[PDB]
């Protein structure tokens, strides 16, 4: 007996998330209302004209039982109902793996062709059937509760006009929270990377998280919010789990 | 305007006043003048006493929409009336490259004939503004023979001169210049590229990698917790270090190593070492010499098609390469028959040269030549006579299609009989009708088959759309093999229509899919083929994942196919995440040598020329289309619908059909005396710039290198500073460079 | 502004025909892990739902009368039990030793496949799957610490063959210290762009554990 | 200094410097400075272009930034601390 | 002209001169003479070189006429490792 050896490369889940999927259609320039752009929009027609009768022809003639809903009913069928939710704790191979129930028991299933294989991780949930418990599906883990404590849902009421006094601050804040993201170019043709980190220090009620308020207000990015006192936890090791959470979700 | 406005709003202003147009409003003339295209086209041939004030105004409306940096809308105007003619009369300092920019990217979609017409009215407004180097790379495009004299002796420049040769060589074209013209020796001797191996050696000694690479290094079998093994090392060896003049095993008694193969694999492990000698002709024939007097059949053979390689892609005055081979091309031992006409074609892709083709043409007709040797130099003379719709070998061509037997076109060495066809009207059209019309004689399924690969080469690099249509409904019928061996060359097709522009490419990834989803075996066999020719050397992740997905496939050919798309996909491109799958292949593939061999083929090379070299068809910024670069790569991928019997058998020599297809990727800026110049420089992922007015960025993502730097694909450069005017506007390949006189005013 | 109309019109048929790909191809659910169905082997799937049973995961404590013709293996089914079993007539005797994972089945637990050791999944997070795009050009002033860095955690995988030659055992440990911003973790970085070995990046605070002994227990595991 | 010299060469590789910026004299204005700071200076010299709307970076923009990173920010400065520890 | 061609020859580029430079020799000789005056005329060594003219490979036996030469001729050096018989005694 030899073991099994994966042909995917490395134990981890494909990086990218949330992507379009297949409607990733070229990105057709320039977006002014010309003829260029009028010659490359009918030609991404032309191709899914293309693909529309290409694709009707083959399932024209496919089985009864291979079609688009047959096929979807199978997959339930093979799913099953219930559909437990597990634990990966290892990828043995590339349609095999281990996971463990609810109830901490392991088993050595069989990971089956329709499961997303790229969400594969260690310790993600994944769905097992009910009999077989082999790898059926993957549950898009819900929202942590850890994540709506840092998210800050709805941007504060504060704008930087009702900020007086610190212009050189806001200036400064801006230019390495806001101005990366709303012209980045500047940055580019300049060929420096913005400024890493920022830090706002003074006394008290100086308006240091008022800035923070502003900057809040008027970024297109995720705003997560952790006071620092919130770092120290009742546990060992649980304040450095807590540091690689948040940034986890910042990522 | 605030109506429908049909023939309303042109009737009173062609009624009415006759003053200046932009009187009325920028927004009032461009309703206007999406008018006068819409009456235009209902306007028949009896309306012509109707379009006298309609002239009027278009000599008005472009220079208006100059004046407010609404150019482009100026291109729409005259190419919706199919009137683009009258545009150069008008054309301004302040605006000859963005209007040039604009309609040449409309080149890729408009079709016959405003294909060439749109480029002509370009290629005069660069005439007309002496901008050679970006008027020679318009005519290129056309293929048109002629204008590329009228061009090239038209400047006065000498200095500007030299920099054309460089483009000319890099894409293959020969001009014989008169004696009279100045600096005649380095001008031929430019884009001879005789010189190419000098600049290249010279170059990697810069980037300190002429140590030479074992296949040990690529294989790194000390982490992993035959003959073909041999003859895939070779292979491996070969391409790791080609055009580099060193290695470390076979230069250093090869004997052992060349011997240590086996029956047709010393065939390949021979003629490596002209591939290690690429573009070499006068040091890499010293060494091959060696074995060119071996006893053994298959190593003088190897040695033959050796001395091919190592003349391929460089063209020397007096010519070494068949006077060392053409005593053999009628040799009674097919192998070594087998190792000239490769050899030949190799040597003079891309040539026309009557010499060896009217040497090379009985050779086909021969009774002793079997179809074996029958296919190779049908390729050959494919290469030698690449797009250039040669009548010569047309007529024996087709003479030997339908001279053989129903059982004879049986053999799938046959297919390769079309491809020499195909290969000389590649991107030429529809001057095909003619010989379609021939093939319609010829019996089944191999009239299917031919008819369906040289209606493709016709059509490479076109992205006509009807055409793709047509091989889509081939695909579309499936046979419950036989019947269905054209369907390869249907999917093969889509690839090789669609390579023109980005926009089509990538349209046809998904389409490719599909293919890889409702598809048969036989027509899932060859989608991976299509993927490596799309996308050659270009390793982008969507088709990586799409193949490292389908490379432990049930069906043997598409684990073989695929593997094998991934390292040409890859092809010089060195990428650690490749070399990583590629590993880890090895290790899955271990107890299958058959795939194994595959994944050894693609290790190989996806560290082509020690990443320095690519395979991609295309230059100048994407936009020119090489024909000796394209017969190479048909040539083996066409050699991959059999991957079984030709790959896998005896026949693994097509494989060095890709070296008519290696060229550098380079950045080598040279002084207005060819030496070498250093300077600083920014690389990057190119950016469209088409739409946007004043100065737009055309990279994203820069750094910034000294300038012998290899650029992947995709990836345009820009000099940093502006202590020098480049000669073209494209840097890549050579590229000199000229003291900005403003500079350090 | 001309096109403006056409230009919706086939942009709307683009979505309209995207759409209608989608209906016939299948791009949806994604939230139980669904795969696009281009790589769905349903045919397969039914065979080995039916071929290829489950198997528990156990780890075998003791091999009785392993001399004998009748080798009798002691096995902790992880919660569920501990039973003695007989090994399965597809496996080799010799390829279950005592403390490793096997994989038993439901009906009669005889041990079908060795498994893995296991690992914790935080420790198999460890491992640097995609490497940093640091190089070594990108450290300046670093000239003979990089060299002394490199030939012990670089060169004797790269060339093992000449210590081997020469008996020669090269260091295996490399502490790099200096003040913060000096380069220690850019070095490091650069390190496993270039390492062809497996690459394992540990912070010290990773292993730092609520409960008594789970710190040592992961560097063991590691 | 050859080796401060040689990072500001690193981190200014990229940048869009002015002709002869004395990338030596930068080297000697921070003798005892984290290649990390080196970092920031190229970074805030590139910065202050950004703030005038220049495209080039020039001398007086590194000066201002060594100014800034080196000496405005040398209270926050790790390395006296570490020194002792190292 | 009065039984005297063109020859031009091509130098390697080990052997760093001018790669234009002109042979002149008569016509009645043999391949076996022509091969020892350019080794002398460009400094070279003839045991270890082929010629090619006409574009086929200069056979040592035949008479210049009878090869097929013929004036303002191109032809080039070709470096040897091991001679035509040290190659064949070899192996
Ligand atoms: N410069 C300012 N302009 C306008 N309002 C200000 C300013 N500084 C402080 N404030 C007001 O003071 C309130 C409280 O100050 P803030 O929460 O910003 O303090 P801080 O600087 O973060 O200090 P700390 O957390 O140390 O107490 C803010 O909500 C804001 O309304
Ligand atoms: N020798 C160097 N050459 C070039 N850049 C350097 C050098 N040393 C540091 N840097 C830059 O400074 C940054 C400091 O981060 P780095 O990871 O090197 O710090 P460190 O020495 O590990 O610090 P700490 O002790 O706080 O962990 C690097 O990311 C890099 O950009
Ligand atoms: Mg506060
Ligand atoms: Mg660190």
């Amino acid at each position: 007996y030899e073991p099994p050896v994966p042909t995917r490369v490395g134990k981890k889940k494909k990086k990218t998330k949330g992507p379009d999927a297949a409607s990733k259609l070229p990105l057709v320039t320039p977006h002014t209302q010309c003829r260029l752009k009028l010659l490359k929009l009918e030609r991404i027609k032309d191709y899914l004209l293309m693909e529309e009768e290409f694709i009707r022809n083959q399932e024209q003639m496919k089985p009864l039982e291979e079609k688009q809903e047959e096929e979807r009913s199978k997959v339930d069928d093979l799913r099953g109902t219930p559909m437990s939710v597990g634990t990966l704790e290892e990828i043995i191979d590339d349609n095999h793996a281990i996971v463990s129930t609810s109830v901490g028991s392991e088993h050595y299933v069989s990971i089956l062709s329709f499961v997303d294989k790229d969400l594969l991780e260690p310790g993600c949930s994944v769905l097992l059937n009910h009999k077989v418990h082999a790898v059926i599906g993957v549950l898009m883990d819900d929202t942590d509760p850890l994540v709506t404590v840092m998210k800050v849902e709805k941007a504060p009421q504060e704008t930087y006009a009702d900020i007086g006094g610190l212009d050189n601050q806001i200036q400064e804040i801006k230019e390495s929270v806001e101005l990366p993201l709303t012209h980045p170019e500047y940055y580019e043709e300049m060929g420096i990377k913005p400024p890493k980190g920022v830090i706002l220090y003074g006394p008290p009620g100086t308006g240091k998280t008022l800035l923070a308020k502003a900057v809040a207000n008027q970024t297109s990015a995720t705003f997560l919010r952790v006071v620092g006192s919130e770092l120290i936890q009742k546990y060992l090791g649980d304040g450095p789990k807590l540091v690689r959470e948040l940034f986890r979700v910042a990522e | 305007m605030t109506m429908s406005g049909e023939r309303e709003c042109l009737k009173y202003r062609l009624v009415g006043s006759q003053e200046e147009l932009a009187s009325w409003g920028h927004e009032y003339v461009r309703h206007l003048a999406g008018e006068v295209a819409k009456e235009w086209q209902e306007l028949d041939d009896a309306e012509k006493v109707q379009r006298e004030p309609l002239l009027t105004l278009v000599k008005e409306i472009v220079p208006y929409n100059m004046a407010h940096n609404a150019e482009h809308e100026a291109c729409d105007l005259l190419m919706e009336i199919e009137q683009v003619d009258m545009l150069e009369k008008d054309i301004d300092e302040n605006a000859y490259a963005k209007v040039c920019l604009y309609l040449t990217s409309c080149v890729n979609y408009v079709p016959e004939p405003e294909n060439s017409a749109l480029l002509r009215c370009a290629l005069g407004v660069f005439r007309k503004f002496s901008r050679f180097p970006e008027a020679l790379r318009l005519a290129l495009m056309l293929n048109d023979m002629e204008l590329v004299e009228d061009i090239f002796t038209s400047c006065k420049d000498v200095v500007v001169q030299k920099q054309m040769a460089f483009m000319l060589g890099r894409h293959g074209v020969f001009l014989e210049l008169s004696e009279d013209v100045e600096e005649y020796e380095d001008l031929t001797e430019i884009m001879s590229n005789v010189q190419l191996n000098s600049n290249f050696l010279a170059l990697a000694r810069e980037l300190d990698i002429m140590e030479p690479k074992v296949p040990d290094d690529i294989y790194k079998t000390h982490l992993e917790n035959s003959a073909r093994m041999n003859l895939a090392s070779s292979f491996v060896n070969g391409f790791v270090n080609a055009a580099f003049g060193q290695d470390k095993l076979l230069t250093d008694d090869g004997n052992k190593w060349l011997y240590k193969n086996k029956d047709h694999g010393m065939l390949s492990a021979a003629a490596s070492l002209g591939m290690i000698l690429l573009w070499d002709v006068d040091g890499g024939l010293t060494q091959i010499d060696k074995y060119l007097y071996s006893s053994e059949d298959y190593i003088k053979s190897g040695a033959l098609l050796a001395c091919g390689i190592v003349n391929s892609g460089v063209r020397n005055e007096c010519d070494p390469a068949l006077a060392l081979l053409s005593d053999y091309v009628l040799h009674n031992s097919n192998t070594m028959r087998l190792g000239s006409i490769f050899g030949l074609g190799l040597a003079y892709a891309g040539s026309n040269r009557e010499d060896v083709l009217t040497l090379l043409l009985p050779v086909m007709g021969d009774s002793k030549s079997s179809m074996e040797v029958a296919g190779v130099t049908a390729l050959a003379c494919g290469m030698i006579a690449v797009g250039s719709c040669n009548g010569d070998v047309t007529s024996t061509i087709l003479q030997t299609i339908m001279e053989k037997s129903e059982t004879e076109l049986k053999d799938t060495y046959a297919r390769w009989l079309p491809l020499g066809l195909g290969l000389n009207h590649l991107g030429k059209g529809e001057a095909i009708e003619a010989i379609l019309a021939a093939l319609e004689v010829v019996s089944e399924p191999f009239r299917s088959f031919a008819n369906t690969l040289v209606d493709v080469c016709a059509y490479a690099g076109s992205g006509n759309v009807l055409k793709v249509q047509q091989l889509l409904h081939i695909c579309s019928e499936h046979f419950d093999a036989d019947m269905g061996a054209h369907q390869g060359v249907a999917v093969l097709g889509i690839a090789l229509i669609a390579m023109g522009e980005e926009i089509g490419a990538e349209m046809a990834l998904r389409t490719f899919g599909h293919l890889l989803r409702y598809g048969e075996p036989t027509l899932r066999r060859a989608v991976p083929l299509a993927l490596a020719l799309i996308s050659v050397s270009n390793p982008r992740l969507n088709i990586l994942d799409t193949l490292s997905k389908f490379s432990h496939d049930a069906d043997p050919e598409v684990s073989y196919n695929s593997i094998f798309a991934m390292g040409m996909v890859g092809s010089g491109t060195n990428n650690a995440r490749l070399a990583a799958m590629l590993r880890q292949l090895a290790q899955y593939h271990a107890k299958d040598p058959n795939n194994l061999f595959m994944v050894r083929l693609a290790q190989g090379l996806t560290h082509l020329g020690k990443g320095t070299l690519t395979l991609c068809p295309y230059h100048s910024d994407r936009q020119l289309m090489s024909q000796v670069a394209v017969a190479g790569l048909l040539t083996v991928l066409v050699s991959f619908l059999d991957v079984r019997n030709i790959i896998l058998g005896k026949s693994h020599y097509v494989l060095y059909g890709l070296v008519a297809a290696m060229q550098p990727r380079m950045l080598v800026t040279f002084d207005e005396e060819l030496r070498p110049l250093p300077v600083s420089v920014r690389v990057g992922q190119a950016v469209d710039v088409v739409g946007q007015a004043g100065k737009p960025k055309t990279i994203t993502g820069f750094q910034t290198h000294t300038t012998p730097v290899l650029l992947a694909h995709g990836e345009r450069a820009e000099l940093a500073t502006e202590e020098f005017l480049p000669v073209t506007p494209i840097l890549e390949g050579f590229v000199i460079l000229r003291k900005n006189p403003n500079y350090d005013l | 502004s001309t096109y403006s109309r056409q230009i919706k019109q086939v942009e709307d048929d683009i979505q309209q025909l995207l759409k209608k790909i989608n209906e016939l191809t299948g791009i949806k659910e994604s939230d139980t892990g669904l795969a696009p169905p281009a790589l769905w082997d349903l045919a397969a799937d039914k065979q080995t739902l039916q071929s290829e049973q489950p198997l528990q995961v156990a780890r075998c404590t003791k091999i009785i009368n392993a001399d004998s013709e009748d080798p009798k293996y002691i096995i902790n089914v992880k919660q569920f039990a501990k039973f003695v079993v007989d090994l399965s007539d597809q496996v080799a005797p010799t390829d279950i030793e005592e403390g490793m994972r096997v994989g038993v089945d439901r009906n009669k637990y005889q041990i079908h496949i060795p498994l893995p050791p296991k690992i914790d999944p935080t420790v198999t997070m460890m491992q640097v799957e995609e490497k940093p795009d640091v190089t070594y050009s990108d450290v300046g002033g670093c000239k003979e610490q990089i060299e002394k860095l490199r030939e012990v955690v670089e060169t004797p995988l790269l060339h093992p063959e000449r210590f081997v030659n020469l008996g020669i055992e090269p260091p295996k440990g490399v502490l790099l210290f200096g003040p913060p911003g000096t380069g220690k973790t850019l070095c490091a970085r650069a390190v496993a762009n270039r390492t062809d070995a497996c690459f394992i990046r540990v912070i010290g605070s990773e292993l730092v554990q609520k409960y008594v002994g789970e710190g040592a227990r992961m560097v063991r595991e590691l | 200094l050859e080796g401060r010299t040689h990072i500001f060469k690193i981190h200014a590789r990229s940048m869009s410097v002015e002709r002869d910026i004395r990338f030596e004299l930068l080297a000697r204005l921070c003798p005892n400075s984290t290649g990390a700071e080196i970092r920031s200076v190229c970074t805030e010299a590139g910065m202050f272009a950004i703030r005038a709307r220049r495209k080039i970076a020039t001398e007086k923009d590194f000066l201002e930034a060594v100014n800034k990173v080196i000496k405005s920010y040398a209270k926050f400065s790790a390395t006296p601390r570490y020194m002792t520890y190292n | 002209t009065t039984g005297i061609a063109t020859i031009e020859v091509f130098l390697p580029p080990r052997l760093k001169k001018d790669r234009k430079n002109l042979l002149e020799t008569r016509l009645h000789i043999t391949g076996r003479e022509l091969r020892s005056k350019i080794a002398e005329t460009f400094g070279l060594q003839e045991n270890y070189i082929k010629i090619v003219i006409n574009k086929k490979q200069l056979q040592l036996g035949k008479t210049l006429e009878e090869q097929g030469v013929a004036h303002n001729v191109k032809a080039m050096v070709l470096e040897l490792k091991q001679s035509e018989e040290d190659a064949r005694k070899n192996f």
